[PDB]
């Protein structure tokens, strides 16, 4: 009925000029991308893709950041021939931000819609500069944002797993998902890294020139002040990953919004203990 | 407002090809990741700012109100690196190349020493 | 202002190399996660503030207005840990080392005891 899409897409153009100086109209990007179905869902009409990708975005109060992300990523993702979906997990409240817990919700909330097998976990302010940077999963956990402009286009350290990453459904289940006890900024990426390695997995990366990324310049946040417990928590991941994770994840779904370009799930994830 | 293209910019820095062990394609790779060929790109920091296509810091290369004690090596005001004319931007970048070197731009060693074919302009 | 590189910090931490049995690339790894090599890195908590490249706390080590009762172990204003000279930052860090050990910086245990080979300056 429909053939299997090739390993490599014909549509890829390589390097892309990324700008944040111009205004973006979500209504227009919608008409720019007519093939994107309500809720931010796209699947090729030309082929069947092995990459069923749920794209999770931890979110609170960065709508202007979310505009640019959708503006650049939808076209990239479509040229990558992915059977994907866009999930913006929005944290309701004014309490301390928990990136890793919102990611856990996104995994669990996307599965309700569809049989995803890959999961891209992406910050909202990270845009790829090369569409050869595959936004899908591999045999090993995939670090997608490996050459960030804020880091002089180098990996800050080789055990860094922050920014954008890709985990197959089985890779995510092997490590009991992500931690839910990291409140505030930093650490969760280091802990998640520790989970994968302790389960025998290793980090897979595109080469530097491909995994390039621009970040939307912004002032730091009061609801995400640096976590002072993180360095103490990273050192005990092996002992805590069994207790804290997908098995110990609770939340209250307040709202579910099916926008033309994205699915926004507003969630109460609680407060630090 | 002026934004070059890869090959358009390439022909403009032709005198720079072979300028001190520097290949033009490596330099093109550099500016793409540095400013995306945008003559009006600007990065604002707390103490300093980087201006234009070459992202030239007011710390010591040019002159601004933010850093009045700048050495001002290129002997020029910093927001002259925002006109559509990079004729003076090139003159200062040439001084950077001559003094600091091509690794003033962090992106060269990291990204622009191999896979240069994409940045070739024939 | 000043923010060091892995190679610049390397030359400035010579006199501290092996102090307390802590090697140079341990420090570089530790201070990166701790402050990012930024000399003006400021993180203020509910009842304290950590200052500079070493993120020295005003709770115990330096004289600050926020914590006026501070024991001020390093005889210094907390604000001298925000300049572009880390001469006196190091002399407080030596002292933190003597009393508390490397475990004042919890990033060391977490991220800086394996794969130290990356924190060397090439040339
Ligand atoms: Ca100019
Ligand atoms: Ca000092």
């Amino acid at each position: 009925s429909l053939p299997a899409c090739p390993e490599e897409s014909p549509l890829l153009v390589g390097p892309m000029l990324i700008e944040f100086n111009m205004p973006v109209d979500l209504e227009l990007v919608a008409k720019q991308n007519p093939n994107v179905k309500m809720g931010g869902r796209y699947a090729p009409r030309d082929c069947v893709s092995p990459h069923k990708v749920a794209i999770i975005i931890p979110f609170r109060n960065r709508q202007e950041h979310l505009k640019y992300w959708l503006y650049y990523l939808h076209p990239v993702l479509q040229r990558q021939q992915l059977d994907y979906g866009i999930y913006v997990i929005n944290q309701a409240g004014d309490t301390i931000f928990n990136r890793a817990k919102l990611l856990n919700v996104g995994f669990q909330e996307a599965l309700k819609d569809y049989d995803y097998t890959c999961f891209v976990f992406s910050d909202v302010d990270l845009i790829p500069m090369n569409d050869h940077n595959a936004y899908r999963c591999f045999s090993q956990p995939r670090h997608i944002s490996v050459a960030m402009d804020k880091f002089g286009f180098s990996l800050p350290y080789v055990q860094y797993f922050g920014g954008v990453s890709a985990l197959s459904k089985q890779q995510f289940l092997t490590i009991n998902g992500f931690p839910n006890n990291y409140w505030g900024w930093g650490g969760e990426d280091d802990d998640i890294f520790n989970r994968l390695v302790f389960r025998g997995m290793s980090i897979s990366r595109p080469n530097a020139v491909v995994g390039t990324t621009r970040m939307i310049r912004h002032s730091r946040d009061k609801k995400n002040e640096p976590n002072p417990q993180r360095f103490d928590r990273i050192a005990h991941t092996k002992e805590t990953m069994l207790s804290d994770g997908l098995n110990s994840l609770t939340y209250q779904v307040l709202d579910v919004q099916r926008y033309p370009l994205y699915t926004q799930i507003t969630v109460d994830i609680g407060t630090p203990s | 407002a002026k934004q070059f293209t890869k090959c358009e910019l390439s022909q403009l820095l032709k005198d720079i090809d072979g300028y001190g062990g520097i290949a033009l394609p490596e330099l093109i790779c550099t500016m793409f990741h540095t400013s995306g060929y945008d003559t009006q790109a600007i990065v604002e920091n707390n103490e300093s700012t980087e201006y234009g296509l070459f992202q030239i810091s007011n710390k010591l290369w040019c002159k601004s109100s933010q850093v009045p004690q700048s050495r001002n090596i290129c002997d020029i005001s910093c927001d002259k690196f925002l006109d559509d004319d990079i004729t003076d931007d090139i003159m200062c970048a040439k001084k950077i190349l001559d003094i600091k070197g091509i690794d003033y731009w962090l992106a060269h060693k990291a990204l622009c020493t191999e896979k240069l074919e994409q940045w070739l302009c024939e």
